[PDB]
RNA sequence: GAUGGGGAAGCUCCGUUUCAAAGGCCUGAUUUUAUGCAGGCCACCAUCGAAAGGGAAUCCGGUUAAGAUUCCGGAACCUGG
RNA sequence: UUGACCUCAAAUCAGGUAGGAGUACCCGCUGAACUUAAGCAUAUCAAUAAGCGGAGGAAAAGAAACCAACCGGGAUUGCCUUAGUAACGGCGAGUGAAGCGGCAAAAGCUCAAAUUUGAAAUCUGGUACCUUCGGUGCCCGAGUUGUAAUUUGGAGAGGG
């Protein structure tokens, strides 16, 4: 896996930019009904099957 | 008579073949350039690490198009900066952007470039 | 803060060419700046200007070559009239009303008239 | 290639097998002195070309539309007829001289049954050489058929 | 005319003067491909009464096709059901032959319009057909009143819904006591026949 | 696994040099301009298929919190022009 | 030798066109079984589901090679009715239209087959210009192996 092709790194670079928790101030806004993150992943529980 | 013909096999003739003429344009606008020096140049990498290289190595690390080879990069580093380029080595980061090493030749400073540019 | 579409308009494109080229720098030396400050929302009047000079710029390019293919049969498909793919395949007004010579007598013999049941 | 291969051995297959008299007959071709003694005479009656109808037109117009006339200050043509549902009408009417049947017409049925039909109308009739030939007399590439109904004194 | 002539002529087909015809025209077409472009029309008096023009824009095709039954394409001939429905080798399929020409010849040309066919020649191979076609993009059709209709969009593909005199023949478009499940469709027919009709005050 | 072809109502199937008019680099000819026009050459006739098969060419020392036969210093080699 | 014709090719030749999606409704092809018959094979489910090809705002059908047997009606489509009827069916289980009558909506038509023959009178394209969903002039080409005008059965045509 360390050869690996350019398909398979770019996804694995977005998923990088979206493993982080909710924006705080995102909490405050009018009529805000999110609490948390609810599409976090780990590489620990669930793999991407890419 | 008839020709003379020493071998049994026929083979498709040569006729003239026309160049196009086209009664209106493809597009009749051309495109400007896709990548110039102001696209393929993003912006200075400044992490601590990256400032060892500019201070001591005589290198300057830029942040760069994914589109942009080695030569796109050598060409833009001279013209923005009016600076000369030893050599350039380049990796894709595992966030999806280019990192380019942009050594200078004996006769520039990195440091004073950098400076310069305004990041330090 | 930035640019106006009408202003710019009255302006050759010699002088559009340097201002995108000033505007370029401007937005690259903020990006430096960028890098250091908290938070640097200028950024953003500059992006809109650079968009508004190409679109400036394409708009008086694409009009000279109209006037280019004016009165000519042909011209370029993007600068054709789109509707839709079904819209430019149907007969032409010209082509929907042809009739033959033999209809055509007949039309004007006996018409449709118009009457009413008065008297 | 294929279309030189087809189109040299139709023509051994249609010797090869028996050929019936209908067809058989367009064997016969007129000579080369007689026929060249026959286009002389009918290029003494070519067809007006486009060229020459203008300068009709435009001399009929300032002839009947200006000098009150009866549409009559030409004299009368005189041309060969060519046109195959023209010309089969002028052999039923028993108004052609002389019939010229093309023996080079693909599509032999349009002109198999003409020699029959001349034959029983009592015209003469004459199968020459060359379909594209006789288009050259009538300003066409090809004509497949000729006739002559009013000559000259 | 001599287009009379044509006429009766042709109807004579074993006389000794067209069975030498058809004998040397079936070697020739069998040596070309399926399908191929025609010149010319080999039967101008047939073409001209199906509504051929001789003019820019109509286009004449020759196809040939493999005569005999529809074998059921079953693996083995296993029909894995009652043996109402094991038959294989003696089915037979609703369109003609004719409509089967019509079809590939009007895939291959698909941006022409297929307006008529006729019967040409036959082996115990195949049967050999003419297909008309007209251009609807070009101006000397768009332009006539006597066959601009056929650029409307609802004429798109005529040969493939059975619009054309060999499609309406199968679909059975006919008048009379003897066409009554297929008057005007015999699946429409169907439902209207099939259908519970309820009103707001039942009847 | 395309094409040329032949099957199949059809989605598609067969077949891989096949019943095909299947193509281009050595130049000469030209100083209107770019390559039209003369000999001859060659008929091989798509493409995909190996990070363990075949295959042009790099080594030592040093350096980072985390990279290196890739960076630094020194010393070589191959291909194209 | 040269110039035509016919047929067949080539070009990143000039200008176009086809594919895919959607698919409730529409036009065709192909095509079951569960089920019912208190078993079951014909039958039934059903000329249905699934599969495949092709359209539109509607589609299809349509101006009789019709219905009738009457003092006759008069293109097509739909509604009410005819009618669970005539008829079909191991005449078992089951299946099953049509003419008339009332109504909604109403609309008619054109090619082939004839010599313009004292005149291919017809048409694509190119080009210049203009009042540009097109028009005129000019020039190639298509076409006599038939393009216009004229006539479609209710008629109609050539002469007086
Ligand atoms: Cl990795
Ligand atoms: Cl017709
Ligand atoms: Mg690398
Ligand atoms: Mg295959
Ligand atoms: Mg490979
Ligand atoms: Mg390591
Ligand atoms: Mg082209
Ligand atoms: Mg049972
Ligand atoms: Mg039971
Ligand atoms: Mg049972
Ligand atoms: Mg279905
Ligand atoms: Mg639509
Ligand atoms: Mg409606
Ligand atoms: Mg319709
Ligand atoms: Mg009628
Ligand atoms: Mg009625
Ligand atoms: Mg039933």
């Amino acid at each position: 896996a360390a050869q690996k092709s350019f398909r398979i790194k770019q996804k694995m670079a977005k998923a990088k930019k979206q493993n982080r928790p909710l924006p705080q101030w995102i909490r405050l806004r009018t009529n805000n009904t999110i609490r948390y993150n609810a599409k976090r992943r780990n590489w620990r529980r669930t793999k991407m099957n890419i | 008579a008839l020709k003379v013909r020493t071998s049994a096999t026929f083979r498709l003739p040569k006729t003239l073949k026309l160049a196009r003429a086209p009664k209106y344009a493809s597009k009749a606008v051309p495109h400007y350039n896709r990548l110039d020096s102001y696209k393929v140049i993003e912006q200075p990498i400044t992490s601590e690490t990256a400032m060892k290289k500019v201070e001591d190595g005589n290198i300057l690390v830029f942040q760069v198009s994914m589109k942009a080879n080695k030569y796109q990069i050598k060409k833009a580093v001279k013209e923005l900066y009016e600076v000369d380029v030893l050599k350039v080595n380049t990796l894709v980061r595992p966030n999806g952007t280019k990192k380019a090493y942009v050594r200078l030749t004996a006769d520039y400073d990195a440091l004073d470039i950098a400076n310069r540019i305004g990041y330090i | 803060a930035g640019v106006k579409a009408y202003e710019l308009r009255t302006k050759s494109k010699e002088q559009l060419a340097s201002q995108l080229v000033d505007l370029k720098k401007e937005l690259a030396e903020l990006k430096v700046q960028k890098l250091s400050r908290p938070s640097l929302p200028k950024i953003k009047t500059v992006r809109k200007s650079i968009a508004c000079v190409l679109t400036v710029i394409n708009e008086q390019q694409r009009e000279a070559v109209r006037q280019l293919y004016k009165g000519k049969k042909y011209q370029p498909k993007d600068l054709r009239a789109k509707k839709t793919r079904a819209l430019r395949r149907a007969l032409t007004k010209f082509e929907a009303s042809q009739v033959t010579e033999k209809q055509r007598k007949k039309q004007i013999a006996f018409p449709q008239r118009k009457y009413a049941i008065k008297a | 290639p294929e279309y030189v291969r087809v189109q040299r051995q139709k023509k051994i297959l249609s010797i090869r097998l028996k050929v019936p008299p209908t067809i058989a007959q367009f064997q016969y071709t007129l000579d080369r002195n007689t026929a060249a003694e026959t286009f002389k005479l009918f290029n003494k009656y070519r067809p007006e070309t486009a060229a020459e109808k203008k300068e009709r037109l435009t001399k009929e117009a300032a002839a009947v539309a200006e000098g009150k006339s009866k549409q009559d200050a030409s004299p009368k043509p005189y041309a060969v007829k060519y046109g195959l549902n023209h010309v089969v009408a002028l052999i039923e009417n028993k108004k052609a001289k002389l019939v010229l049947i093309a023996n080079d017409v693909d599509p032999i049925e349009l002109v198999v049954f003409l020699p029959a039909l001349c034959k029983k109308m009592g015209v003469p009739y004459a199968i020459v050489k060359g379909k594209a030939r006789l288009g050259t007399l009538v300003n066409q590439k090809t004509s497949a058929v000729a006739a002559l109904t009013e000559v000259r004194a | 005319g001599a287009y009379k002539y044509l006429e009766e002529l042709q109807r004579k087909k074993q006389s000794d003067v067209l069975r030498f015809l058809q004998r040397v025209r079936v070697w020739e077409y069998r040596q070309k491909n399926v399908i191929h472009r025609a010149a010319r029309p080999t039967r101008p008096d047939k073409a001209r009464r199906l509504g051929y023009k001789a003019k820019q824009g109509f286009v004449i095709y020759r196809v040939r096709v493999r005569r005999g039954n529809r074998k059921r394409p079953v693996p083995k001939g296993a029909t894995y059901g009652k043996p109402t429905n094991q038959g294989v080798n003696e089915l037979k399929y609703q369109r003609s032959l004719r409509a089967t020409a019509e079809e590939r010849v009007g895939r291959r040309a698909a941006n022409l319009r297929v307006l008529n066919s006729y019967w040409v020649n036959q082996d115990s191979t195949y049967k050999y057909f003419e297909v008309i076609l007209v251009d609807p993009q070009h101006k000397a059709i768009r332009r006539d009143a006597r066959y601009n209709w056929i650029c409307d969009p609802v004429h798109k593909h005529r040969e493939a819904r059975g619009l054309t005199a060999t499609g309406k023949k199968s679909r059975g478009i006919n008048k009379g006591h003897k066409f009554n499940n297929t008057k005007a469709g015999r699946r429409k027919t169907w439902k209207r026949q099939n259908t519970l009709s309820l009103w707001r005050y039942r009847k």
